[PDB]
């Protein structure tokens, strides 16, 4: 019926030097910001074609792609 | 010699190609004596002095 919906989701980036930053609570003074486009699934590549005079296509292919993250982080 | 061609993108046609008259002269041998059997050739070369034309 009634609800408040507040996930226990923590962020959190190890650096390449071995430096963490909880981008969830921000206490290195960073959080992640609004609209984050490509984390849930990779991006795949259908191959089909449509030669000759059939109707429709045939499957040749899938190939999972290179994952890009494009993100913001607010740094106060 | 045609061609009859179907593209990826669905053109048919036909292209049809020719060669024009002169090509007969290179389907013509001049032979070393024209009056004479290609089993026996004398002289050995046909040789003419004359006008071009002629």
């Amino acid at each position: 019926a009634s609800r408040l919906l507040d996930p226990d989701t923590l962020v959190e980036l190890e650096g390449v030097n071995g430096e963490w930053f909880d981008l969830t609570n921000g206490t290195e003074g960073i959080y992640l910001a609004t609209e984050v486009t490509g984390l849930l699934d990779p991006p795949v590549k259908a191959t089909y074609e449509e030669p000759g005079n059939f109707p429709g296509a045939r499957y040749l292919n899938h190939r999972v792609l290179r994952r890009d993250l494009v993100f913001g982080v607010e740094i106060l | 010699h045609y061609d009859i061609v179907r593209t990826k993108e669905g053109d048919v046609y036909m292209e049809v190609v020719f060669k024009h008259d002169y090509e007969e002269l290179k389907h013509i041998y001049v032979w070393a004596n024209p009056f004479l059997r290609p089993e026996f050739q004398f002289p050995k070369l046909w040789v003419m002095f004359g006008p071009a034309k002629w």
